[PDB]
C-alpha cells in the first residue's frame, strides 16, 4: 500500500525518466537477462542478443506501461487489467521473475539519476514496483 | 563457488575502487529505511525514525563499515563463502534468526548503492558478476538453515 | 488482486466460522506457535503454554479482525489502518511471518471445514491473507 | 531433521493412513491451482486450465503419486535427507530450474492435503512434527543450490 508521499516520490521520479523510457526499459531487461538467464526463457522467441532492435522496442513498452501505471497509481487494477491477462492468465509469470526485473529498474535509474534515487525516494519505488507485480500476476477476472 | 575467471576480474576490479567508510553504511541504512521491519533488529542504535535519521545514525555507519568489511572478506575468497562467513551465520541464524530472505534484500540493496555509486561503469555484465557475489553471500550466511 | 469469485469464495467459507471464531483463530495461533517457534518471539509478555486464556482471548481478537477484513474486502488498507499502525509502525513485523501465520489459519480451515476447503476456495484464501498481509506490514499513513 | 521419538510416533501412524492413490495428486494438483504459474513447469500434462481440470487430470495424479513416494522415502530416511534427495535435487535444481521458494510451498500444500483429509486428527503437535519433515525435505531438495 502506498503512502501520499510514495506516490508523491513515485511521480517524481518516474517523471524524471521522460524521453529515456525505452532506453531505461531496455536497459533493465539487458541487465535482467543477464544477471538472470532463466528469466529468458519466457521470451523463447526473442532476438535478445546485446543491442537488438527488439529488446529495444520491448523496453520501450514496458517503461510505457509503467508510466501508465504512475498515471493511475489509486487505479493500477483496472488501468493494468490487459497486462495482467498477459502476465497472469496467459504466461503464468512465477512473482520471483517480477522481483528480478524490479531490481533491475532501480539499478538502472540508480545508475542513471543519482540526485533523485534518495533513500526515500528508492523505498517509494520499490513499494511501487511491488504493487505493480502483484497487479500483473495476479487473476483478478 | 562458481564464478567464471571473468566474473571474478570483473568483481575485483570494482571493489578495489569502493569506499569502504561508505558503502557499507549507506546499504545497511537504505535496507533499514527501504524494508522498515528489519529496525526491529537494531532496537538499541537510536533514532531511526526518519529516513535521514537512519541514514545520519552514527552506529549505522559504524556497522555498515563491519558489513562491509565481511562483504570484502568474501571477496577475497570467492570459493569458499561458506568458511568466509560461518561464524557470522551462526550469529544470524541460530542467535539472530533473522530470515535468509532479509539476506538476499541487502544484497540487492548493496548492488543498487553500486549502481547509485559508480552510475554508467556498474555496466550489465558487472552488474551480473556481483550478482553471483551477493546470491552466494546469502547462501553462505544461511547455511546454518541448511 | 481480488477477483469477485474470491471475494464470494472468501465470504462463503470465512462467514462458516460463526461462532466458532475464537477457537479457530486460537488454534491457528497455537500452530503457529508450535510449528514456528521463532514467531513466539513477538509475544514475550504473552502466557503462551497451550491453552493459555491469554492466546484464546487473543485468537478471537485475529479472528474478527478477519471477520471484518472480509467485510471491508473492497476498502482494506482504509478499514485496516488501526491494524497496519500496530503492525507495521510499531511492532514492525517481518512479513514472513504474516506467511507463517496465513498458512497456519489455511491448516485450522481446512482442518474443521474440509467440504468449504476446495482448490479454488483454498486459491482464493490464499490471496486474500496475503492482502491483508500486505496492508499490515505496510507503511502507507 | 530431529524428530522427538513421540513426534515420530504420531507423524509414523498418520502417513501410514495416508490414502497414497489421491494425497499426493490433490497436494501437486492444489500447487498448481493455487500458485498458477508452477503449470509452466508441466506444459506436457495436458488441460490444466481450470481447477477441476488440474485436480482430475490423470497425469496429475499419476505424478503426485510420485511425490508423495519421494516423501515416504524421506520419512524412511530422516537422517540422511541430503543423501536421499541427491538425485532429485540434481533434476529439480540444475535441470528444471525450479525457485527454491517453490519447494517450500508445495510442502506446506501438502500439509494443508493432511490437515483436509484428517480434520481434528491433525493436531497443532502432529502439524508441527510434519512442518519439520517438509522443511528437510524442501531443504534437501534445494541443495544443488546451496
Ligand atoms: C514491471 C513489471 C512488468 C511490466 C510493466 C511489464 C509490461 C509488459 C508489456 C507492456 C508487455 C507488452 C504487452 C503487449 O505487447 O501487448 C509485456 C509483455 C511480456 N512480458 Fe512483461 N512486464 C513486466 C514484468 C515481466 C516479467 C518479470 C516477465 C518475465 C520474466 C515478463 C514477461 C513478458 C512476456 C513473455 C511478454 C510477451 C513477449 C511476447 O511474446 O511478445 N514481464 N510486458
Ligand atoms: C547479507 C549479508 C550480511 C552480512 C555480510 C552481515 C554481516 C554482519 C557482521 C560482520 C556483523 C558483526 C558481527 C559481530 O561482530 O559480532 C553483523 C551483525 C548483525 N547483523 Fe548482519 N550481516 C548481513 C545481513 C544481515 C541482515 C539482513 C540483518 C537483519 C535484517 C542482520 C542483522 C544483524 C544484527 C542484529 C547484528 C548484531 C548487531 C549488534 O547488535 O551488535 N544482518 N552482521
Ligand atoms: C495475518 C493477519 C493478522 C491479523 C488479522 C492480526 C490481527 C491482530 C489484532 C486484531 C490484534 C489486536 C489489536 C488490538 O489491540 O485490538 C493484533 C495484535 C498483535 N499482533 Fe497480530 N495480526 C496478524 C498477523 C500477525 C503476525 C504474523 C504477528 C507476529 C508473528 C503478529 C503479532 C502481533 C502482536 C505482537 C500483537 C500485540 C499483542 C498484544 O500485546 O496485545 N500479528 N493482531
Ligand atoms: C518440494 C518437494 C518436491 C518433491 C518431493 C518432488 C518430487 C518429484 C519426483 C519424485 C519427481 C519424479 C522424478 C523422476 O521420476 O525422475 C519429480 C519430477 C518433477 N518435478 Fe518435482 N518435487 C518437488 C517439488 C517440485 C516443484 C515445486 C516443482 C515445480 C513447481 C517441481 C517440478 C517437477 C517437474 C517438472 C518434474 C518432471 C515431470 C515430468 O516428468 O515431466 N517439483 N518431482
Ligand atoms: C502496497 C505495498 C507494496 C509493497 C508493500 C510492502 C511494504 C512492506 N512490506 N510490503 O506494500
Ligand atoms: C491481490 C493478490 C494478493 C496476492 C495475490 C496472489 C495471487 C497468486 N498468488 N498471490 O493476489
Amino acid at each position: 500500500v502506498l503512502s501520499p508521499a510514495d506516490k508523491t516520490n513515485v511521480k517524481a521520479a518516474w517523471g524524471k525518466v521522460g524521453a529515456h523510457a525505452g532506453e531505461y526499459g531496455a536497459e533493465a531487461l539487458e541487465r535482467m537477462f543477464l544477471s538472470f538467464p532463466t528469466t529468458k526463457t519466457y521470451f523463447p522467441h526473442f532476438d535478445l542478443s546485446h543491442g537488438s532492435a527488439q529488446v529495444k522496442g520491448h523496453g520501450k513498452k514496458v517503461a510505457d506501461a509503467l508510466t501508465n501505471a504512475v498515471a493511475h497509481v489509486d487505479d493500477m487494477p483496472n488501468a493494468l487489467s490487459a497486462l495482467s491477462d498477459l502476465h497472469a492468465h496467459k504466461l503464468r509469470v512465477d512473482p520471483v521473475n517480477f522481483k528480478l526485473l524490479s531490481h533491475c529498474l532501480l539499478v538502472t535509474l540508480a545508475a542513471h539519476l543519482p540526485a533523485e534515487f534518495t533513500p526515500a525516494v528508492h523505498a517509494s519505488l520499490d513499494k511501487f514496483l511491488a504493487s505493480v507485480s502483484t497487479v500483473l500476476t495476479s487473476k483478478y477476472r | 563457488v562458481h564464478l567464471t575467471p571473468e566474473e571474478k576480474s570483473a568483481v575485483t576490479a570494482l571493489w578495489g575502487k569502493v569506499n569502504v567508510d561508505e558503502v557499507g553504511g549507506e546499504a545497511l541504512g537504505r535496507l533499514l529505511v527501504v524494508y522498515p521491519w528489519t529496525q526491529r533488529f537494531f532496537e538499541s542504535f537510536g533514532d531511526l525514525s526518519t529516513p535521514d535519521a537512519v541514514m545520519g545514525n552514527p552506529k549505522v555507519k559504524a556497522h555498515g563499515k563491519k558489513v562491509l568489511g565481511a562483504f570484502s572478506d568474501g571477496l577475497a575468497h570467492l570459493d569458499n563463502l561458506k568458511g568466509t562467513f560461518a561464524t557470522l551465520s551462526e550469529l544470524h541464524c541460530d542467535k539472530l534468526h533473522v530470515d535468509p530472505e532479509n539476506f538476499r534484500l541487502l544484497g540487492n540493496v548493496l548492488v543498487c548503492v553500486l549502481a547509485h555509486h559508480f552510475g554508467k561503469e556498474f555496466t550489465p555484465p558487472v552488474q551480473a558478476a556481483y550478482q553471483k557475489v551477493v546470491a552466494g553471500v546469502a547462501n553462505a550466511l544461511a547455511h546454518k538453515y541448511h
